[PDB]
């Protein structure tokens, strides 16, 4: 799009709407993007606020160096040097200094994290002290970017809070006001001449990272050039709000709360919408990882690192996490996998030991099978294990609550997973090519597997199996067409029924005899 | 059809169903059924079993001791020994000495187990068919347990065989510096003598 | 060459030495998927008996002496002929990961210099080929998972913050915490103690309400002064606090875009916004909150009016409730383009402009904003500029922009 | 000697005494502004009994204070809270916390 020009697309699902695929298109052997799909697909405008970025080789001439005090170099012998805003990567937050060297007007200070202003000038916090009389007014605050002007030593000493050197002479606008705030050390610039920057009483990096005694600095691989670019690509936030208006009065007014699922990187302070890790790999495949490593290290019972988790994590995220269908292929058998070894796989394995065991009572109520009616058993008074729950709170009675597992409700779980159920077969059983995590796989294979874990688990009772049934039997998702993995769990899905009737068949010898 | 569990979880499924009665027969030999007045504690026997089985797969041995400690005081252990014979429960602890013995683990250890033998006789041949690779392992307790497994029987003092005592005398062989005699001479009373009268072979 | 100076020894080959470790490589390779299970058995056993027969002669001591050797420059000797020495350490790990990578065996012989590798992991030059192996080493045998100590997964974690993001340390941890089957708690402990509570290594998550701003379409670059009315508040419809704020903000700058790009949106985030209004009402300013008090410490009730105020030709905000002054502080900020009210929310929260109409105003100071829309503009509302518009079929999309009481007279 | 900041007014005069249970509505996060806990995700009023020590310090000072309806932003110092060891994985070494309670009903 242009200027002020308005457009409109449609990606199918509006056959109504499609006014000219009749007369081409259908009979000329095309298709619209209706064929499949029962999401919206997303949308990926690109962005008019600008976001700092690494430097790779995508310029005529731009190479930072990792040289070994221990500099960082540069070139723009090119078409266009224009502006290059540059700061490094990691910021510091509330005694060290940091050194640059310019051959040939270009500016050096501080970027808090808040500042997309790509502006060819000098421009920019400035409150008042209150004290609920009036009667200060004089200062709480200045910063925002810093602005200074052979060899030029400029040297940005900070804390505590900040100065300025210049070769020894320290200028001006010392900005003393930062109460807690994250200081990106950071250079604007134009180029005329190349080889224009280096970079680095103690000294620096000691103040930076988690060793801080390591008074001689050291550079690492994690720091990195990062230049202000404009454009990367933003989800279209699919759901927006259903914000109403009025005239007289103007009431403006809204009911049906949306939440995000966001993350924020810690080091390069900013909070990113999960979606947008469909297309972004490297921030995918750890965070990926992350939630593997969550699983393996709160594995086979650990009743305190699973307290621990329940903080981290944090219940109501993973009942979005369920529910959410767009999220990426792995990030959902994450969330799956992490709810299941938190809060489900302490129980399991404790019945699943007990299941070839089948000691029972013999009083009155287990007499008093009907041994045939003439799997969604009746009465079954074996001797299973019991399950107990503990709240994750935080008090200091801690060493009598770490001891069983944390506890979210069962309630509202057992009948989001059944309408997740018919949801599922019934949509994707006409063969569309969307489903939820691209491919099938991540669609069934940790819906199955949460399904499995909780009929195990002694809830989904006559009234609802009645209804588990229909999904299966209908006497139908055993009857589709499935790839390798999902059957492997179809079958131990089918397992613990045809294993139920035994269970039921030895409680009705011991009620006859 | 690859991935070959597929193809192991369909036909052991496939199976099952044309063979009903022998899932009745390999299901028969684990029922048992108790009387409503102990319904209450063998419940507290499951709950404090599992914690001996769960902890099958880890300073980490302080839980098992005291879960020893709750099984053997409990007031359904000595009442139906063939409950504590038929759900393995000789042979989880067993598997967790063998873990063990790749200190005070042991020694709590096996004192459950020479408690094992001594309540019920079939209960004794049950814990006698270990006794192979449970001679050898002479710490210093763990041959006791091979003792009271042959302890009164006559027919388990009949049954062992010749190359099972000759690795106790080939121990004694062993003793030519002692100390560690004064054991091993404490197995091989029980194997000769058992009731009062000095079995010939 | 660990002498003083040698500088003419020609018992050196590089080319001889830097070929042969790829035909070893080659030699000591797995085989593929690709192939049929009569053959892939035949090439997996005689890869077994390699390495066997590799172990028993000590090569993996004879190739930990060249790594005992190599690892004293960091770029030498003479400096052109040993230019590929780069090259050859990395590949000389790589064959460290060959000989241990199938036999158990290999890996029991391997325990014990674990400690001396992970001394060597902090080089940061061939640091790939030491997480390969030590990767390689702890998931193939369980005697070697014993020796590692709190040290060493310290070390480990550190090698994290060094390196930014490498899924590889979190392969090796996810190992380190789980053997082939069963549950080392002493290092699940330590790993929970160590990574999670800094929450700095890791990409912390959370999730939050989906923030929406609104414009009456009023645009302002004399005291200028709106109210509110706001008339039901839910304090908590989610499982967490709900947000209301109100204030005035610039056009030249920041394109109001929901949650994406600075920490969750809303109002009072950046630094040409400028907004107010809490439960205890204290300010925003570049997302950051002061702590501003009023004689009541009061919220954003159901029965509550505001009072902001806004000054021409000067840079001065400050606000108030019910008349009373809060002691609004927002003072000497740039004047760049216009200004115009963004009143923000998240909740089920419905409000009332008071524009015209009024319920309840003073007009201290002197302007009110019914005057401000004088010549030919209407009183109609949007949605801060509206990069969405929430429909059915298609949300129509746009461009950007195309961009006041004092004009200048034309001269002759 | 905790830092009491009301956010919404209660009734004033209603201060719980020793020998009630007192429900609360809390929702912590550190200094930072990460939220480590809370007491709606669950969707489960807290419970606890004042002078029996099980909560730290500061909250039971900090809700001993509070009144029926009133809601307050609990500022405890590190020495009040988990202190020099901290929590094993869920609170860094010494670092303040910030709770936003809300008490509910009395005993």
């Amino acid at each position: 799009l242009g200027v002020a020009q308005v457009g409109r697309m449609n990606f199918g699902k509006d056959v109504s709407t499609l006014k000219y695929f009749t007369i081409c298109g259908l009979q000329e052997g095309y298709e619209p993007f209706a064929v499949n799909t029962n999401r919206d697909i997303t949308m990926w405008l690109s962005k008019r606020l600008p976001q700092f970025l690494q430097v790779p080789s995508s310029h005529e001439h731009i190479e930072v160096t990792r040289i070994d005090v221990t500099q960082k170099s540069f070139g723009s012998q090119n078409s266009s040097t224009d502006i290059m805003f540059y700061r490094l990567s990691m910021p510091i937050e509330c005694t060290y200094y940091y050194s640059v060297r310019i051959f040939p007007n270009v500016w050096v200070g501080w970027i808090t994290s808040d500042f997309h202003q790509y502006d060819t000038a000098f421009d920019l916090v400035t409150v008042t002290l209150g004290d609920e009389k009036g009667k200060v007014h004089e200062s709480i605050k200045r910063s925002n970017y810093m602005v200074c002007a052979n060899n030029g030593l400029e040297i940005g000493c900070v804390v505590g809070l900040l100065t300025f050197t210049a070769n020894g002479k320290d200028l001006s606008t010392y900005y003393q006001v930062e109460p807690s705030t994250k200081l990106f050390p950071a250079v604007f610039a134009q180029a005329t001449s190349p080889n224009v920057f280096q970079f680095e009483a103690g000294l620096f990096k000691s103040e930076h990272k988690n060793p801080v005694p390591q008074c001689p600095p050291r550079l690492h691989v994690q720091f990195l050039s990062h230049v202000l670019w404009s454009r990367m690509p933003n989800q279209f936030l699919k759901v927006d709000v259903s914000r109403i208006s009025e005239r007289q009065g103007w009431l403006v007014q809204c009911l049906e709360p949306l939440q995000f699922m966001s993350l924020h990187i810690p080091e390069e302070n900013r909070s990113v919408d999960i979606l947008e890790l469909t297309e972004q790999e490297e921030l995918l495949k750890f965070h990926y990882h992350t939630l593997r490593l969550y699983s393996a290290v709160c594995a086979l019972g650990n009743h305190r690192v699973a307290h621990a988790l329940c903080s981290h994590v944090d219940e109501p995220q993973l009942l979005y996490a369920i529910e959410n269908k767009y999220m990426p292929g792995l990030l959902r058998a994450g969330y799956y996998d992490l709810l299941i070894d938190i809060h489900l796989s302490s129980y399991a394995t404790a019945r699943l030991m007990m299941n070839n065991e089948f000691i029972v009572p013999m009083t009155e109520e287990t007499k008093s099978i009907t041994l045939f009616p003439d799997p969604g058993i009746g009465l079954s008074t074996s001797l299973r294990p019991r399950m107990q729950f503990s709240s994750p709170s935080f008090v200091s009675i801690n060493n009598e609550c770490y001891q069983y597992s944390p506890e979210f409700p069962l309630d509202i779980l057992k009948a989001k997973t059944i309408q997740m159920l018919t949801e599922a077969v019934q949509e994707g059983s006409l063969h569309a090519r969307d489903p939820v995590g691209g491919t099938t796989e991540f669609l069934f294979v940790p819906l199955i597997k949460l399904f499995y874990t909780l009929l195990i688990m002694g809830i989904f009772h006559n009234e609802d199996l009645k209804h588990i049934l229909q999904l299966i039997e209908p006497s139908g998702l055993l009857q589709m067409k499935l790839p390798e993995p999902v059957k492997l769990q179809m079958c131990l899905l089918l397992q613990y029924l045809c294993d139920c009737q035994v269970r039921h068949r030895i409680e009705a010898i011991v009620a006859f005899s | 059809i690859e991935d070959p569990e597929l193809v192991r979880a369909m036909f052991v499924l496939l199976h099952r169903q044309y063979d009903g009665i022998g899932g009745l027969v390999r299901a028969l030999p684990k029922t048992y059924t108790i009387n409503g007045v102990s319904v209450e504690d063998t419940i507290n026997l499951l709950a404090s079993l599992g914690q001996i089985r769960s902890l099958l797969s880890v300073e980490e041995e302080k839980l098992m001791i005291r879960g020893l400690g709750d099984i053997m005081n409990n007031k359904v252990f000595y009442q139906h020994p063939n409950l504590m014979r038929a759900l393995g429960m000789h042979e989880t602890v067993m598997e967790v000495m063998v873990n063990v013995l790749g200190p005070k683990m042991v020694a709590n250890c096996c004192r459950f187990l020479c408690y094992f033998c001594r309540i019920s006789r079939q209960n004794q041949k049950a814990m006698f068919d270990h006794l192979s690779y449970l001679l050898e392992n002479s710490s210093v307790t763990p041959l006791d347990v091979a003792a009271a497994s042959v302890m009164d029987n006559n027919e388990l003092a009949l049954a062992l065989r010749e190359p099972d005592l000759e690795k106790v005398v080939r121990y004694l062989a062993g003793c030519g510096l002692p100390v560690e005699g004064e054991r091993y001479l404490d197995f091989l009373r029980f194997a000769v003598f058992c009731n009062g009268e000095s079995v010939e072979e | 060459l660990s002498k003083k100076a040698k500088a003419s020894t020609v018992d050196l080959p590089i080319e001889s030495v830097s070929l042969s470790l790829q035909d070893l490589i080659g030699y000591f390779h797995p085989p593929d998927e690709h192939l049929e299970h009569e053959d892939k058995q035949n090439r997996l056993r005689a890869l077994k008996n390699r390495q066997n027969l590799f172990q028993e002669e000590g090569m993996i001591n004879l190739v930990l002496e060249c790594i005992d050797r190599l690892h004293v420059y960091s770029s030498v000797a003479g400096r052109e002929a040993g230019e590929s020495w780069k090259s050859i350490l990395n590949s000389l790990y790589e064959l460290l990961a060959a000989l241990i990578r199938g036999n158990r065996k290999n890996c029991a012989q391997f325990s014990g210099s674990l400690d001396w590798l992970i001394s060597r992991l902090e080089r940061l030059e061939a640091s790939s080929g030491i997480l390969e192996v030590l990767h390689c080493v702890l998931v193939e045998s369980p005697e070697a998972l014993n020796i590692i100590k709190e040290g060493h997964i310290k070390s480990i974690i550190s090698l994290l913050d060094k390196h930014g993001r490498n899924h590889k340390v979190l392969d090796v941890l996810c190992s380190l915490c789980v053997c082939h089957g069963v549950a080392v708690r002493s290092n699940q402990h330590l790993i929970c103690d160590n990574l999670l509570p800094g929450r700095d290594l890791l990409l912390q998550t959370r999730l939050v309400n989906h923030v929406s701003s609104m414009r009456p379409n009023i645009f302002l670059g004399k005291k200028w002064y709106y109210e509110l009315m706001v008339d039901h508040t839910e304090p908590f419809v989610t499982a967490e606090a709900t947000h209301l704020r109100v204030g005035w903000a610039s056009t030249e700058g920041y394109s109001p875009y929901p949650g994406g790009g600075e920490e969750w949106g809303g109002n009072g985030v950046g630094d040409d916004l400028f907004s107010y209004g809490f439960d205890g009402l204290h300010l925003w300013s570049g997302c950051i909150a002061r702590t501003v008090s009023s004689p009541n410490q009061h919220l954003l009730r159901t029965d509550d009016v505001i009072s902001c105020c806004l000054d021409l030709s000067a840079p001065s905000i400050s606000f108030r409730i019910n008349g009373q002054p809060v002691q609004g502080m927002f003072e000497n900020f740039n004047i760049d383009g216009l200004f115009f009210p963004v009143v923000s929310f998240s909740a089920g929260i419905k409000v009332r402009f008071l524009l015209g109409e009024f319920k309840f105003l003073p007009p201290p100071g002197y302007a009110p904003c019914y005057e401000a829309v004088l010549p030919k503009e209407k009183l109609k509302v949007e949605h801060s500029r509206e990069y969405k518009q929430e429909r059915t079929y298609t949300r129509d999309l746009l461009g950007p922009t195309v961009s006041a009481f004092t004009p200048i007279p034309v001269d002759t | 000697g905790v830092e009491i900041e009301t956010i919404s007014p209660g009734d004033g005069r209603t201060f719980p005494k020793k020998g009630q249970t007192c429900v609360v509505h809390y929702t912590g996060m550190l200094q930072n502004g990460k939220k480590f806990d809370s007491s709606r995700d669950r969707n489960k009023p807290f419970k606890f009994r004042i002078g029996k020590q099980e909560v730290i310090k500061g909250f039971e000072e900090g809700a001993a204070q509070m009144s029926l309806g009133q809601r307050a932003k609990l500022t405890c110092t590190p020495d009040v809270a988990y202190g020099a060891t901290g929590h094993p994985g869920v609170i860094p070494p010494n670092a303040t916390l910030i709770f936003d309670v809300e008490l509910l009903n009395l005993e």
